[PDB]
């Protein structure tokens, strides 16, 4: 099973290039796409070595980078231009798809804040939902006329993408000023690429469980609507300390309430016998709450750090608080709707995002069913 | 070779040799006889020190040849990756290729066909970068229904290495492999259903009268995948990764090949005990099987409700695309809405019986100690127990 | 007594006859004096007896403060529930999490704390909770089930007094944004926080300070077995644990008064006054009639109050 | 339970900056916020290590100090500008609140003598609105000056659940008497000694006093009489220390009786002669208390930091603190006869008079009713 990734817009292209840099460094692959001498399953993201990427001005910057051997601002303009070159890009996508043995998904890295990447990703998501009906679509979308584009992207993402991971530049900048003392794109992108590389750790280093994307998705997302996740990365030592530092709101990349599903990935050489004690004590001290209707638990898995490159850890959560962010956008849209062919698509977008926020707000009730 | 061919003689042990010292020689001799034939490699108080000196050197060398070339040690590690599903990457691809075959009844199944499939998987996954010797013994065997009831791997071992396994470790591994195979297909079913729903709602999201009953199909899934996706962790961390650690710790320090046999023999008495395959825990496993069955009945009562909505959707597509009569279909559309509450009474009675077999399952765990760590995995956040 | 010391260490990790000369009697002592020095040191540095008694004191005598203020804060809602209603798999998960998050993390022997719900009260849910400590063989000669339940008898008597003035001090903020109860809360808070001070720094502490020094001059195990039970029978004597049941009923009006104030009447606050003040005067009447048991009065009243 | 501290004005910054420096050294923590190898509970004030502080042109003096990697004059100007940034500084406090496990208090360090007076008056009002269950202790420092001083006292008598007075006048004497200075850079060294030794029982866990509400409810009997003064002798048995704390020469204050006394002994003194001294203090009658309610004296021991000898601090609730108010009350009326409603000052004037009457009523055998 092979995962193909797509990079749209300046932000998406930059974060994808840095992610590929990080992943090539994790393995023994020189910038010249030649394996270095110096166990790690690398077939998923690399083709025998060339990455499975589809880039769509900064391309010249990448071509001038040492890694050359490795390959308007409106939403409506982006959508129109994406409709204009449907066949041109889809020939590339189809040749790269059918060239693969068994395709699995379509990772999409783009910024929904604005520009052409937003509308282009909208159009691509629609067309991929049209053509390929059996391919999971995960999206590493990055959160920031901007409210218009953002809400349109949310409208297209709440029904097409079978999963989604949010990344807000505000929280990243906050963490940068707090514990990195920057005052830049090229600095927050480091942490972004770190989180991304650590996200797909269990796919490249095989373990007891989590050998496929469905193993990561179907565990967290219980219903097809609640498919927005948040990330946490504590190392910026026992597993209990890691789990206690992870659940702190100081580290989560997010600006009653309870949890739906939690997943922990530990990349250290820790003793794997103390994890059950860690979970026992976490349940004892009652540091986190769960849904009252269905039985929801926390899952933990281990892995191995890249030997060619200490204890680290990442956390993927399904928290109902994320809806708050949408509200802000929603709010701004209303503020933008009363200040200034049919202009009805934006109204439908507002309607469906209101539906989604209502569903999130109803999810935290003991009678969420019906 | 390990399980058989080397049995201690209780009658001819000299009195000046304690009963424990007699199991460090039978383990040191077997460690060298198995290092030659199967692994395919060739090289008082001072008396007690000689046994331990030959133990902490031969066994420590058996692992090195069993980790670099695949060599008594390089077989133990390689017999966990495949025969105990410790690879994950290889067993994943192997369950996708045997799917079109095992669905047929066993009568049409012949061993000579499956070997080409197994050989294909070892070439595709990461198991290709592996010692050629240990790959020569990895084969298939057919137990004597359906193809998912008679398939199993064997990994036959003969020669000097056969004095460590002794025909009993090969009769316990297959006793374990059945439980790890069932708990592996009961998961790839529940990630297929959870995959269907992500492509289901992308088609029939325009029928607001069907989401009322489609919803009960999602909650029952996310309540069922938890019980399985949690039991997988208890299998990994509290059965495999924990009971294997007490084996690799009593091997790099053991010697005389008789502290290796006794360390590998008890390694098969805890896994049989930590898993529910014991003799006195019979009431627990037969109780678990019922939960394994309810996962299949959902997968049968789902596509029936799934396909019945795609037919009515497909007819509704053609009933308006060719024309853009009106009264003869409203009775067909009208009756279709009337069949919905019938299907709702299925998922309302299937769920109410699924919860009645899990809340009964937990009561049986309070019986023999490591099982308590399972009750916490399932009952996290106290979704049950009111 | 020589070889037995050699066995509780082994499993874990020339003599001639003469008459009128004791060349063997002295020889036995030169080995027994080493047979002990290897075991005693085995218990103080690795798996730290004197470095083993201190760990028990931290939880049983509640010496460690950071562990209780964080444990009762987590396991309070799950203790007010009645008996035969709480799952021990729920408490122990909180106990493990209470130790690691606290500052008791630097304790090699912390993994021997077990929850033990007693059937009888201190002759439910909250009044039926007490730690249990399991020890290995060679140390089980000193601290055994006969002389560990005593550690468990003077523990609940200190977990009760720590619980009341934990919530009595909790109502202190609720009322602070009908106005004559503040001078009554002063009458109970200055009673428990004047018993706890006498119970911690002038009763058990002094006895413990003696035991530590009294174990440096030990000579044989049947003496250490005397300096220990000689320490537990003193703590149970200087405290009110040995009768003086008026303290038990005296505590009821304190904890119940916290419930009345928690229901947010004017004829009930004054009702507690005449009831509690009368119960207190019964105490100092019996605490004074004796042959310290007399210095406790100087701790209860300091301003000459209660001179009636 | 964690305590997030606040620092307002040039005073609050300087005392807090020197309070942290006293704490960072008392633990094995380098000024680079890195633990040095070289048992002490350090989670209350530090977050795993970063101090939980929310400061508010002296800030630049801290950013140039080696500790950079560790993080007008009208009362109306302080209260006005504080309303303009209502959402700004509450964003920080809120994001620092939920990130903590379970908030316990708000130790606020400010001087009532420019902007720290008006801003602190704004905060103590706004905290009681949103956070109704959080204690708010304040280490206020006593010095148009009569106006800004008393106006803060209106808020500090109904909002702050505790208050520790530290007047610069009595400190300046001890600066002159036993230190012979004639400077702010010196008197703050004594203030930092009082602030650090105040929370020595929270950072070093003992038998009792493992939470801030344990030190508060013992001394303060009623919500109004919530003003405390300090005493610190080392500038030898427990009797030597206890006798020196009760001398008026040591108190940081320029009939009358005590209400509650808490003694902090940071020495290695054996805990056996602790009751003998208390027995002796009762005999010689070195201090008197209230006649109406049962008032007792409490003593607490602790352990000095090995990384840094007997010391001693005393938390006192003395009625003679009413004298400091009268000095403020007096000079106000003089400025009231010398020169949109000017009603807040008169309304504040009334409530301070209610407080002083409550003190002088506390020394009466019929203080009840
Ligand atoms: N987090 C992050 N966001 C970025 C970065 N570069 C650009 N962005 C976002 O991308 C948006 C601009 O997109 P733009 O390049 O104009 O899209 P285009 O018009 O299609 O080229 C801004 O709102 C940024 O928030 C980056 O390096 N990191
Ligand atoms: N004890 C002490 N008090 C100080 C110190 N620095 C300033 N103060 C007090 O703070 C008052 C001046 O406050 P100010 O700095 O003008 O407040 P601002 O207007 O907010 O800057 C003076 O009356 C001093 O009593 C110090 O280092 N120590």
């Amino acid at each position: 099973r092979e995962i193909i990734t797509l990079q749209l817009g300046q932000c998406g292209n930059q974060i994808g290039f840095e992610f590929w840099k990080q992943l090539c460094a994790e393995h023994g692959i020189s910038p010249e796409g030649i394996v270095e001498e110096f166990t790690d399953r690398k077939d998923v993201f690399f083709y025998q070595y060339i990455p499975r990427a589809v880039l769509l001005r900064v391309i010249h910057s990448i071509l001038n980078s040492p890694y050359a051997k490795l390959y308007g601002n409106n939403w409506a303009s982006g959508f129109s231009q994406g409709e204009k070159i449907h066949e041109d890009i889809f020939d590339i996508i189809d040749r790269e798809a059918d060239g693969s043995d068994s395709l699995e998904g379509f990772v999409l890295c783009h910024s929904i804040a604005g520009g052409t990447g937003s509308g282009l990703g909208s159009y691509l998501l629609e067309r991929l939902n049209d053509r390929y009906p059996k391919k999971l679509v995960q999206t590493y979308s990055v959160f920031p006329v901007q409210p218009y584009n953002s809400l349109l992207t949310l409208k297209r993402l709440t029904q097409n993408a079978d999963c989604l991971v949010v990344l807000d530049n505000t929280a990243l900048n906050r963490i940068a000023t707090d514990r990195l003392h920057i005052q830049s794109f090229s600095q927050i992108n480091q942490l972004v690429s770190t989180i991304m590389s650590a996200s797909t750790t269990t796919l490249r280093y095989p373990g007891y469980m989590n050998n496929d994307l469905i193993g990561l998705i179907a565990s967290l997302i219980p219903t097809p609507r609640l498919h927005f996740l948040m990330t946490g990365y504590t190392p910026l030592t026992t597993v209990l300390d890691v789990m206690r530092r992870l659940l702190q709101p100081k580290n989560v990349m997010v600006s009653n309430h309870c949890y739906i599903a939690i997943l922990n990935i530990i990349q250290g050489e820790v003793d794997p016998t103390q994890v059950h004690k860690s979970l026992q004590r976490i349940r004892e001290r009652k540091l986190a709450n769960f849904i009252p209707w269905g039985p929801a638990s926390i899952q933990v898995a281990l892995s191995r750090k890249s030997p060619y490159l200490r204890v680290s850890g990442l956390m993927m959560a399904n928290h109902t608080s994320i809806s708050s962010l949408f509200e802000r956008t929603c709010r701004q849209y209303d503020k933008l709707r009363k200040r200034e062919d049919n202009f009805d698509e934006m109204d439908t977008s507002r309607e469906i995002v209101q539906q989604l926020i209502d569903e999130y707000h109803a999810a935290t009730r003991p009678d969420y069913i019906s | 070779l390990w399980h058989d061919k080397y049995t201690l003689r209780k009658s001819m042990i000299p009195s000046f040799m304690t009963m424990d010292q007699s199991r460090k020689v039978l383990l040191i001799g077997k460690s060298i006889n198995f290092l030659h034939q199967v692994c395919h490699d060739q090289t008082e108080n001072a008396f007690q020190g000689k046994i331990d000196a030959a133990y902490f050197e031969t066994s420590k060398y058996l692992l090195d040849v069993l980790n670099k070339k695949y060599s008594l040690l390089d077989h133990m590690q390689a017999m966990r990756r495949y025969l105990l599903l410790g690879q994950g990457d290889f067993i994943r691809h192997l369950m996708d290729l045997l799917k079109p075959e095992l669905v047929r009844p066993a009568t049409t199944l012949y061993q000579h066909n499956l070997t080409g499939i197994l050989e294909t998987a070892v070439r595709a996954t990461n198991a290709q970068f592996d010692s050629p010797e240990i790959l020569r013994r990895l084969d298939v065997r057919l137990l004597e229904d359906t193809g998912w009831d008679v398939f199993s791997l064997d990994y036959h071992v003969d020669g000097p290495i056969a004095t460590v396994f002794t025909r009993e470790c090969m009769s316990h591994y297959l006793r374990v492999f059945n439980f790890l195979w069932r708990a592996k297909r009961m998961e790839y079913i529940l990630t297929d259903i959870r995959k269907g729903h992500m492509c289901n709602a992308k088609l029939l999201r325009n029928m607001p009268e069907f989401s009322g009953v489609l919803h009960q199909c999602h909650i029952l899934a996310s309540e069922m995948v938890h019980f399985i996706h949690q039991m997988q962790y208890y299998i990994t961390f509290e059965v495999l990764e924990c009971s294997w650690d007490e084996l690799w710790n009593k091997v790099q320090q053991a010697q005389d090949l008789d502290h290796i046999i006794a360390a590998h023999e008890v390694f098969l008495d805890t896994i049989i005990s930590r898993c529910l395959l014991d003799s006195d825990s019979r009431a627990l496993l037969n109780q678990l099987r019922a939960v394994f069955d309810q996962i299949i009945e959902l997968q049968n009562a789902q596509d029936a409700i799934y396909r019945a909505a795609l037919e009515e959707l497909q007819r509704r597509l053609q009933f308006e695309e060719k024309k853009k009569e009106e009264e003869e279909e409203n009775k067909r559309i009208g009756e279709f809405k009337e069949s919905i509450p019938k299907m709702c009474s299925q998922l309302r009675i299937l769920t109410h019986f699924y919860q009645g077999i899990v809340q009964q399952f937990l009561v049986l765990l309070t019986t023999d100690e490591s099982l308590r760590f399972l009750s916490f995995r399932l009952d996290f956040n106290e979704h049950y127990k009111a | 007594s020589t070889g037995k010391y050699l066995n509780v260490v082994r499993e874990c990790g020339e003599i001639i006859y003469t008459l009128k000369e004791r060349a063997y009697v002295e020889q036995i002592e030169k080995a027994f004096n080493y047979a002990s020095k290897v075991l005693l040191d085995f218990l103080m540095e690795e798996k730290e007896l004197v470095a083993h008694l201190r760990s028990i004191k931290r939880y049983f005598l509640m010496d460690q403060g950071d562990f209780f203020v964080h444990f009762m804060d987590l396991a309070e809602e799950e203790l007010r529930k009645p008996v035969e209603d709480i799952t021990p798999p729920r408490l122990e998960a909180l106990l493990e999490l209470a130790l690691r998050m606290s500052t008791a993390n630097t304790d090699p022997f912390k993994d021997d704390l077990k929850i033990d719900l007693m059937p009888h009260d201190l002759i439910s849910g909250l009044e039926a909770f007490s730690f249990d400590y399991i020890v290995k063989w060679p140390l089980s000669l000193i601290i055994n089930r006969k002389a560990l339940t005593r550690y468990q008898m003077l523990f609940r008597h200190m977990f009760y007094c720590k619980h009341v003035e934990r919530q009595l001090c909790s109502v202190w903020i609720s009322n602070k944004t009908f106005a004559g109860a503040f001078t009554l809360r002063q009458r109970m808070l200055n009673f428990v926080q004047n018993i706890q001070y006498y119970m911690m720094f002038e009763v058990m502490e002094p006895t413990w300070h003696i035991l530590e020094k009294n174990l440096k001059s030990a000579s044989n195990i049947d003496d250490v077995l005397g300096h220990h039970t000689g320490f537990l029978d003193t703590c149970l004597k200087d405290c009110m644990l040995t009768l003086l049941k008026v303290f038990s009923k005296l505590m009821s009006v304190c904890v119940m008064f916290t419930n009345c104030m928690q229901k947010f009447f004017e004829a009930t606050i004054n009702k507690f006054d005449k009831n509690f003040s009368a119960h207190l005067l019964d105490l100092l009447a019996r605490l004074s009639i004796y042959s310290g048991m007399a210095s406790v009065i100087s701790r209860l009243d300091f301003n000459g109050f209660y001179t009636e």
